[PDB]
RNA sequence: CGGUGAAAUGCGCAGAUACCGGGAGGAACGCCGAUGGCGAAGGCAGCCACCUGGUCCACCCGUGACGCUGAGGCGCGAAAGCG
RNA sequence: AGCCUACGGGCAGGCGCCGAGGGUAGGGCCCGUGACUGGGGCGAAGUCGUAACAAGGUAGCUGUACCGGAAGGUGCGGCUGGA
RNA sequence: CGCGGGGUGGAGCAGCCUGGUAGCUCGUCGGGCUCAUAACCCGAAGGUCGUCGGUUCAAAUCCGGCCCCCGCAACCA
RNA sequence: AAUGUUCC
RNA sequence: GAGCUAGCCCUGGCCAGGGUGAAGCUGGGGUGAGACCCAGUGGAGGCCCGAACCGGUGGGGGAUGCAAACCCCUCGGAUGA
RNA sequence: GAAUGCCGGCAUGAGUAACGAUAAAGAGGGUGAGAAUCCCUCUCGCCGUAAGCCCAAGGGUUCCUACGCAAUGGUCGUCAGCGUAGGGUUAGGCGGGACCUAAGGUGAAGCCGAAAGGCGUAGCCGAAGGGCAGCCGGUUAAUAUUCCGGCCCUUCCCGCAGGUGCGAUGGGGGGACGCUCUAGGCUAGGGGGACCGGAGCCAUGGACGAGCCCGGCCAGAAGCGCAGGGUGGGAGGUAGGCAAAUCCGCCUCCCAACAAGCUCUGCGUGGUGGGGAAGCCCGUACGGGUGACAACCCCCCGAAGCCAGGGAGCCAAGAAAAGCCUCUAAGCACAACCUGCGGGAACCCGUACCGCAAACCGACACAGGUGGGCGGGUGCAAGAGCACUCAGGCGCGCGGGAGAACCCUCGCCAAGGAACUCUGCAAGUUGGCCCCGUAACUUCGGGAGAAGGGGUGCUCCCUGGGGUGAUGAGCCCCGGGGAGCCGCAGUGAACAGGCUCUGGCGACUGUUUACCAAAAACACAGCUCUCUGCGAACUCGUAAGAGGAGGUAUAGGGAGCGACGCUUGCCCGGUGCCGGAAGGUCAAGGGGAGGGGUGCAAGCCCCGAACCGAAGCCCCGGUGAACGGCGGCCGUAACUAUAACGGUCCUAAGGUAGCGAAAUUCCUUGUCGGGUAAGUUCCGACCUGCACGAAAAGCGUAACGACCGGAGCGCUGUCUCGGCGAGGG
RNA sequence: CGAUGUCGGCUCGUCGCAUCCUGGGGCUGAAGAAGGUCCCAAGGGUUGGGCUGUUCGCCCAUUAAAGCGGCACGCGAGCUG
């Protein structure tokens, strides 16, 4: 049946995506982490 | 003239439609300054305040004339009577002299091509509308302000009507349709005759949908849920509420008064 | 205080009954009024106005037997009752 | 495809429509019966009350509606078969 | 066989808790009113307090044991 | 302020 | 974290084909005027049968499966909540 | 040495299950070291409202070509969606952005919050919505509405030539709107044709013939023509459109009443341009040449699409903004705007490929899921159904044998026909269309497809209507009548209700436990109670604010009951709710009689009784469609039996109507009656209701039900009681 | 209790005898027939339906008889639910 992803490059780059994430303090504090963790990649790759 | 159908298909047998002969060849609403549009929404910035709005039809806002102070002494002819989805009134086009076009809403009685006009002078016939103390008493009257110069909104639902029942200084005392004794000021304008579409109480909706139509989600008693959802809820099977009955949030209601007491409106009020 | 044959229930020391002044609302219209009138029956009673029916008298003016009753039908139909 | 005495005929035979009745199914009317149940009539001396007839001890009767073990009581309106 | 409550004149109920004396209503009997009955009036009689024991000077009353009556309970797989 | 067995 | 799911807002789309024939019109009839009665027209409906679509009633299979909810037969709704 | 310990490796099961839909394969010839799997040909089978074609999302090189098989491929593999390398995506007109707004987000001013932050008119963002200028062919291995060819357009900028008072983010018009059913004329699509064009064929008994087979088209400015859609024209007066207006609106006279006239679409025709089968010949994976100077004509059906903002009916009353037209103000009128014609300028991004699937979501080449458009023909009444089939695409990435039990999926059966069993669970019967015919009951609609039947094919003859057509032929829809033929059998295959009687429950259509429960549960119109006079009541939030609602007692919130019919009796003693300027109690505070500690003293500092002190509570009342409750014992009648009646105790009051061994009943398979040969179930009664009962509603109720219970008929492998056959294992 | 699936039915049985029938025998208040009771005996057999989920039980129509029990109230890596 229908699965749990369905995929959309509007809503994952509105939700998860870059400026989304500098609105929100919490999502300031997210970020702050993966860089100092080391990610390659602080968001979710949108093209 | 209620229109009452044959049984053709169950509910309708019981379902009843209002009677549209007094509606005018007019069923095209005016624009230019009339429909808004109207946000349907059941709820405020996020969450859900009155439950089980929701559905309904498309509805286009006409704004209504409710302060006539505006173009006192102006007369006024009815152009037509039309349908007003958002109200339990009808409601008449009035093309002024002065050239504007408003919609009053459209009181008993009133015809096509009637003169109409607002102020102190203001003869006493039905559709015109005057201060409350120039009004003489005892004559049904409708869309009275409430303080002065705040727009009309007392007795404006169909087929409502307020009485006057005396004077007392600057202010007069009316026979609301909740049968409540009010003070209220004397330079209120207010609208006379009754305000019509009084079969609005005779119709019988019929159908579970033309609740649904009008926007009215279905309602879920309080002793079909569970008692995190309830107070009544739970209950191995058909519980009698086991206590005084209320609401979902505690408060009780059957019997409750709940207007704040401490109302500098009280002084203003006599009876119920 | 009410109330009865006499009482009691009840109402009242939180201000009752009896009084005066003001306000709301509903129903029925005293005297006139009668052994009266009107209507086919049921029935109809403060007053005003509008609409409207039956009826009686005078003049003997016109039609010219157009009349009487009425199975069914149709309409009215106190009070109580129903939506 | 038979038989015949006159053979562009008849008979035997075949086919078809109608057809008594039988079968299937569903209706109408009537009769008998049916656990139980409603009220009725009759039945020498059963139980409970007093409804009515004298203002029958609340005048009576009545249409309707409600109530009550029971007659009945009460309400609304009517009648004189009462003052 | 668990828990609680009850057995009182002929019928229905008190009085038990705080021991010393058993009362109310109907009924029964006698007499009044009536012509006679019922209603009404005046008198009167009637009770091993379910039994068996024992605590006390003393028990319907306090405590045990049986016999009946009423109510509740008798659940989990 | 209720009532009066059956037939004669 | 409402890209599954529940609700709602804004905007678009979809519903093969058959039936049943409400109101309303028009004509006739009827009456003092009506109510009303016949036809003919008309095409209403949380109407009917039934594909797409939406479901998941009963059974069978499947059970380290094609599948962490499927397949076959059957069945409900299908202009409406 | 053990902790169902952790990590890693290797065993056992085991050469076992499985190899992923039962739509199907066989042969010849190539290539290769190696072919059941790669390529070609021939034959067969499957899809064909798709298993074919075009978009949108998603995926990101998977597209094409060359070299190759270690690994992936459930086998193999020379093959590939795989490895290496190279190539390939071309836009003023398609889609999106230098245009607009909706929900929503953001947010100058402003409001709020310990901080973070939360609201918030205007503005801004925000799209399959609005607006906007391109159609047909041909080329590549891979792109094309993008390149090329033909034809046609749109913006700007600069010039000229002709016109006019021009001129705004401002006013107004317009854009601009539902559902259902429809009219007329077109088009898309399709069918036929003795007519036109065409290579070819006469097979096997017959036919050189109105013979067979294939094909008869697309686009196209101006101009015409055919259908439509829009809008009255003047003259005054004017206080409104937040300044003005010649525009809009309002009022009064005239002329039209129509589309007569202006426009604007659609569709034909149109300068012309392109395409152009079947067969044969070829050499490719795959395309080419000829057929071709190709023909390119006439009928008929005909849309859900177009003219579009068409019409009619109905209630639930059906977006905004910009583009566009007009009107004017600041400014200007050497400016500017409009029209025509020249020349010039016309940017950013996507463009391959899969796209109901082996390239998306499901760890997989997964029998699942996924939005829009086209989706041919014939026949079956119609249709997107069903069967066969064009175009097109596949035979589902393990096979060869054999033909045990057993299993799955099917097919048939003597005689009996539910005896099986919890239950006809399952399977069978019936099934489409047309025409007869149809009950109790009933809310007058229904029940109804009730039930129960008859016909259904083909040939010939006669005959009635329509439509396109000229009033005619033809072509196409509906019919009627009469003769006749064949088969066991005519919706001859496929799609296609078993029915009835009677209970319970729920009125009905609907909804729910994704993933064991679709119901008698939830919802539902409707009834009642209660609250709420607006800055409402209630909800969310600390607040601001917002919902309610741009609503106003015929409205809104909460609660129960759940159409409808007939009804909803008694108790306010306790709890709750409502009313009550008395009284009792009561906190902070007021007030300080008195008393205490210190000081030599004035003083400073503590406790502190009277009395005055709100809500709440006690107290007085009302309130049951508020929470709730609604008795026990004994006697009595002239056969017994029973009790209309009486006594007594208690309560706040002691279950009324209606129903009752029921979805309530323990004893209980209560006792009668019916159905049956036999009935713990069912139906009708009795009432001894352990323990119904009136809005947690009571008693009924036509219709409805994938609910639950009982019975009958029809019919059958459910069974006696098995047997045989087929395909997949 | 780091799991022993529990009623009833279906299929398959197998065993014990304190035997329902058939075989043999004693007594009988056994005339005969048909019974009663008791002993020996299990080799074989022990039906079909209605009701209930039923084991049991009650009936219908039969029969020579329509037996009682054990095997985890036999049997769910065999089925039903
Ligand atoms: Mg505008
Ligand atoms: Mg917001
Ligand atoms: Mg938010
Ligand atoms: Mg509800
Ligand atoms: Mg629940
Ligand atoms: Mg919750
Ligand atoms: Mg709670
Ligand atoms: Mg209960
Ligand atoms: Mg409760
Ligand atoms: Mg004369
Ligand atoms: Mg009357
Ligand atoms: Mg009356
Ligand atoms: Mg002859
Ligand atoms: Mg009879
Ligand atoms: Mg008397
Ligand atoms: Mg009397
Ligand atoms: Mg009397
Ligand atoms: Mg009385
Ligand atoms: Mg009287
Ligand atoms: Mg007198
Ligand atoms: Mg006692
Ligand atoms: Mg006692
Ligand atoms: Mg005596
Ligand atoms: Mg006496
Ligand atoms: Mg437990
Ligand atoms: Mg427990
Ligand atoms: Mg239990
Ligand atoms: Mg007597
Ligand atoms: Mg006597
Ligand atoms: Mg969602
Ligand atoms: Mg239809
Ligand atoms: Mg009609
Ligand atoms: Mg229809
Ligand atoms: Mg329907
Ligand atoms: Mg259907
Ligand atoms: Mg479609
Ligand atoms: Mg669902
Ligand atoms: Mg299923
Ligand atoms: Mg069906
Ligand atoms: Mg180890
Ligand atoms: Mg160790
Ligand atoms: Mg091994
Ligand atoms: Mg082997
Ligand atoms: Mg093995
Ligand atoms: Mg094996
Ligand atoms: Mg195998
Ligand atoms: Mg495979
Ligand atoms: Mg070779
Ligand atoms: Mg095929
Ligand atoms: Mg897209
Ligand atoms: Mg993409
Ligand atoms: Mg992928
Ligand atoms: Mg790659
Ligand atoms: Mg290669
Ligand atoms: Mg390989
Ligand atoms: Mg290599
Ligand atoms: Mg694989
Ligand atoms: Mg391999
Ligand atoms: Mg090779
Ligand atoms: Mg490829
Ligand atoms: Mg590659
Ligand atoms: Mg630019
Ligand atoms: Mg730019
Ligand atoms: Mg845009
Ligand atoms: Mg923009
Ligand atoms: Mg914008
Ligand atoms: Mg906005
Ligand atoms: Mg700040
Ligand atoms: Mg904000
Ligand atoms: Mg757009
Ligand atoms: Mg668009
Ligand atoms: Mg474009
Ligand atoms: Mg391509
Ligand atoms: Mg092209
Ligand atoms: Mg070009
Ligand atoms: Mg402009
Ligand atoms: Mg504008
Ligand atoms: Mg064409
Ligand atoms: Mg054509
Ligand atoms: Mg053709
Ligand atoms: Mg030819
Ligand atoms: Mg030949
Ligand atoms: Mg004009
Ligand atoms: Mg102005
Ligand atoms: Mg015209
Ligand atoms: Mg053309
Ligand atoms: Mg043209
Ligand atoms: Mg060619
Ligand atoms: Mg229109
Ligand atoms: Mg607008
Ligand atoms: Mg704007
Ligand atoms: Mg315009
Ligand atoms: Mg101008
Ligand atoms: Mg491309
Ligand atoms: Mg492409
Ligand atoms: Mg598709
Ligand atoms: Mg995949
Ligand atoms: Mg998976
Ligand atoms: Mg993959
Ligand atoms: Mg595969
Ligand atoms: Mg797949
Ligand atoms: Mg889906
Ligand atoms: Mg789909
Ligand atoms: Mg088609
Ligand atoms: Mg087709
Ligand atoms: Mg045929
Ligand atoms: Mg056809
Ligand atoms: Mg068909
Ligand atoms: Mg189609
Ligand atoms: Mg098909
Ligand atoms: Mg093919
Ligand atoms: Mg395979
Ligand atoms: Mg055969
Ligand atoms: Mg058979
Ligand atoms: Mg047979
Ligand atoms: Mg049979
Ligand atoms: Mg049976
Ligand atoms: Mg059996
Ligand atoms: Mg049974
Ligand atoms: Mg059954
Ligand atoms: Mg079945
Ligand atoms: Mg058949
Ligand atoms: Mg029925
Ligand atoms: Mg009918
Ligand atoms: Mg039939
Ligand atoms: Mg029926
Ligand atoms: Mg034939
Ligand atoms: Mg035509
Ligand atoms: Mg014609
Ligand atoms: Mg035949
Ligand atoms: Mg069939
Ligand atoms: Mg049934
Ligand atoms: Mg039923
Ligand atoms: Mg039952
Ligand atoms: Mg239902
Ligand atoms: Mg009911
Ligand atoms: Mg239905
Ligand atoms: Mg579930
Ligand atoms: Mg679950
Ligand atoms: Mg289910
Ligand atoms: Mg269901
Ligand atoms: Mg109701
Ligand atoms: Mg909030
Ligand atoms: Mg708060
Ligand atoms: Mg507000
Ligand atoms: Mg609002
Ligand atoms: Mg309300
Ligand atoms: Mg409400
Ligand atoms: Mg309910
Ligand atoms: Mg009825
Ligand atoms: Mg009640
Ligand atoms: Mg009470
Ligand atoms: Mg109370
Ligand atoms: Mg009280
Ligand atoms: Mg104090
Ligand atoms: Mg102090
Ligand atoms: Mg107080
Ligand atoms: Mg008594
Ligand atoms: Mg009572
Ligand atoms: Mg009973
Ligand atoms: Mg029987
Ligand atoms: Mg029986
Ligand atoms: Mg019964
Ligand atoms: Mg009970
Ligand atoms: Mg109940
Ligand atoms: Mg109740
Ligand atoms: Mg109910
Ligand atoms: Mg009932
Ligand atoms: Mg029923
Ligand atoms: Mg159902
Ligand atoms: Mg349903
Ligand atoms: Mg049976
Ligand atoms: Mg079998
Ligand atoms: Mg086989
Ligand atoms: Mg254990
Ligand atoms: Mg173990
Ligand atoms: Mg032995
Ligand atoms: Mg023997
Ligand atoms: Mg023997
Ligand atoms: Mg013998
Ligand atoms: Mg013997
Ligand atoms: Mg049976
Ligand atoms: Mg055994
Ligand atoms: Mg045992
Ligand atoms: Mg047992
Ligand atoms: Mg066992
Ligand atoms: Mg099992
Ligand atoms: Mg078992
Ligand atoms: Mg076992
Ligand atoms: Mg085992
Ligand atoms: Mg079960
Ligand atoms: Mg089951």
């Amino acid at each position: 049946m229908k699965r749990t992803w369905q995929p959309n490059r509007r809503k994952r780059a509105k939700t998860h995506g870059f400026r989304a994430r500098m609105r929100t303090p919490g999502g300031r504090k997210v970020l702050k982490r993966r860089r100092q963790k080391g990610r390659w990649r602080l968001t979710p790759a949108v093209r | 003239a209620v229109k009452k159908f044959k049984p053709y298909t169950p509910s309708r047998r019981f379902m009843t439609v209002a009677d549209f002969s007094e509606i005018t060849k007019t069923e095209p609403e005016k624009s230019l300054v009339k429909p808004l549009k109207k946000t349907g929404g059941r709820n405020n910035q996020g969450r859900i305040t009155v439950r089980f709005r929701g559905g309904g039809h498309k509805r286009l806002y006409r704004i209504i004339d409710f302060k006539r102070w505006d173009k006192v002494g102006i007369p006024a002819k009815v152009a037509a009577i039309e349908y007003d989805p958002n109200r339990s009134a009808r409601i008449a086009l009035l093309h002024y002299v002065d050239g504007e076009k408003r919609y009053i809403i459209a009181p008993d009685g009133l015809q096509v091509g009637q003169q109409v006009v607002a102020g102190p002078d203001a003869p006493i016939q039905v559709g015109n509308a005057l201060p409350l103390r120039f009004i003489p008493v005892g004559t049904v009257v409708h869309a009275v302000e409430l303080e002065p110069k705040k727009g009309a909104k007392l007795a404006r639902a169909a087929g409502t009507s307020a009485q006057i029942q005396g004077r007392e200084g600057d202010y007069v005392i009316l026979r609301l349709p909740s049968g409540e004794l009010r003070k209220v000021h004397g330079e209120c304008y207010a609208t006379v005759g009754a305000v019509g579409n009084a079969d609005h109480k005779n119709i019988v909706l019929g159908k579970a949908g033309r609740s649904r139509w009008l926007g009215r989600r279905p309602h879920v008693r309080g002793a079909a849920m569970n008692p995190v959802d309830h107070p009544h809820g739970g209950g191995e099977g058909r519980a009698p509420r086991g206590r005084p009955p209320a609401s979902p949030w505690g408060w009780q209601t059957k019997g409750l008064k709940t207007r704040k007491r401490r109302k500098p409106s009280s002084r203003f009020i006599i009876a119920r």
